């Protein structure tokens, strides 16, 4: 249920 | 299952591109995180970078002006490319799945070895280690192979075909001062069945195949 | 300062505890979970996960591996230690930019001492006729890794002119195998009649002269 942008978990 | 299989040049010239493949078999790349991660002959581990599910990417600050991964999804393979690649780029290159349960690398590749430098490719010499009086203690003898001068890595020995594998020492190459790698490969028997003793040597990069028997002095 | 593992290097005995520590320097928290991961990486084998998300154990791997770090302090602990449990660990840090790993933790199986078999091969024929002549001395299946091997050739001790390699630690019996490699030109091998390899180790009372003599 968490995704992946530029390294960070949101 | 998940299977990653790698494939590419093992020898790339200074300041060329390094380019390598990952294929995948048992998920799709338009799911999770694909990633790539490679490792120093100093046993140290950096991470390169990713490519999403949906095709964004991130890579790591150190890679980010010479890095590129990108995929196809009819194929379901995605790349690697390195541009202006330096001799601190020899390393051995992997390529892992990043789950969405796990957060973290589960499914990886077995790696393949890539070398940086401008010296063309060269066949290994194999000379024998034959087993004698001073190479026997109690009712056990040694015996092996001298694989010699060859470049790049790696070189992969077997012997009698991967039949014998019992007591079987492949030593870690070592570079000599001519540029050149070498190796050896030992294995103790017993002494009574002095039985065919062959090593099979194996250097991919230059396409070369040496079969050596290994025989009493 | 980003990942700091402790310790460097760790020796333990087998059925034992090793405890290892990665230290953090910032919050790898978030969304309740620690980004931090331990995986466990053998000679010729890409690192295989053990331990994901602090804590929790991967599949397939041993109950003896456990994790419980918490905000920047974590801890992997092996128990009982066993043979195959040899490699090196790395601690991955995955909550945002960047993504980095530890330095490693090498893990060094203890045991009974194990004497070295020393065996000395001369060069083949068919390499004296290239012109090098390469010594092969082989020190095989012994117990600390540290040993002494030293060239003699005519009574004299070379130096500068050998190389040698180690195995990594054996997974079944925890053992080490060396082997010293003397390199001459065809000239200088054939200025010289004895050449000695002369062994020196803890499981051993006396040193070990392993030599052959040129041409018999």
């Amino acid at each position: 249920q968490l995704i992946n942008t530029n390294g960070s978990w949101h | 299952e998940v299977q990653l299989s790698e494939s590419g040049p093992s020898l790339v010239k200074p300041s060329q591109t390094l380019s390598l493949t990952c294929s995948v078999t048992g998920d799709s790349i338009t799911s999770g995180y694909w990633n790539w991660i490679r490792k120093f002959p100093g046993n140290k581990l950096e991470y390169m970078g990713y490519i999403s599910y949906s095709g964004g990417n991130y890579y790591n600050p150190s890679l980010r002006s010479r890095i590129s991964i990108t995929r196809d999804t009819s194929k379901n393979h995605y790349y690697l490319q390195l541009n202006s690649v330096t001799t601190e780029d020899t390393a051995t290159y992997y390529c892992a799945r990043l789950s969405d349960s796990l957060y973290a690398m589960d499914c990886w590749g077995q790696g393949t070895s890539v070398t940086v430098s401008s010296a063309s490719t060269k066949g290994p010499s194999v000379f024998p280690l034959a087993p004698s009086s001073k190479s026997t203690s109690g009712g056990t003898a040694a015996l092996g192979c001298l694989v010699k001068d060859y470049f790049p890595e790696p070189v992969t020995v077997s012997w009698n075909s991967g039949a014998l594998t019992s007591g079987v020492h492949t030593f870690p190459a070592v570079l000599q001062s001519s540029g050149l790698y070498s190796l050896s490969s030992v294995v103790t028997v017993p002494s009574s069945s002095l039985q065919t003793y062959i090593c099979n040597v194996n250097h991919k990069p230059s396409n070369t195949k040496v079969d050596k028997k290994v025989e009493p002095k | 300062l980003v990942l700091t593992q402790s310790p460097a290097s760790l020796t333990v005995s087998l059925g034992q505890r090793a405890t290892m520590s990665c230290r953090s320097s910032e919050s790898v928290d978030a969304h309740g979970y620690s980004f931090l991961h331990w995986y466990q990486q053998k000679p010729g084998q890409p690192p295989k996960l053990l331990i994901y998300l602090a804590s929790n154990l991967e599949s397939g791997v041993p109950a003896r591996f456990s994790g419980s770090g918490s905000r920047t302090d974590f801890t992997l602990t092996i128990d009982p230690v066993e043979a195959d449990d040899a490699a090196t660990y790395s601690c991955l840090k995955n909550n945002e930019d960047p993504w980095t790993f530890g330095g490693g933790t090498k893990l060094e199986i203890t045991r009974a001492d194990a004497a070295p078999t020393v065996s000395i091969f001369p060069p083949s024929s068919e390499q004296l006729t290239s012109g090098t002549a390469s010594v092969v001395c082989l020190l095989n299946n012994f117990y600390p890794r540290e040993a002494k091997v030293q060239w003699k050739v005519d009574n004299a001790l070379q130096s500068g002119n050998s190389q040698e390699s180690v195995t990594e630690q054996d997974s079944k019996d925890s053992t080490y195998s060396l082997s010293s490699t003397l390199t001459l030109s065809k000239a200088d091998y054939e200025k010289h009649k004895v050449y000695a390899c002369e062994v020196t180790h803890q499981g051993l009372s006396s040193p070990v002269t392993k030599s052959f003599n040129r041409g018999e």
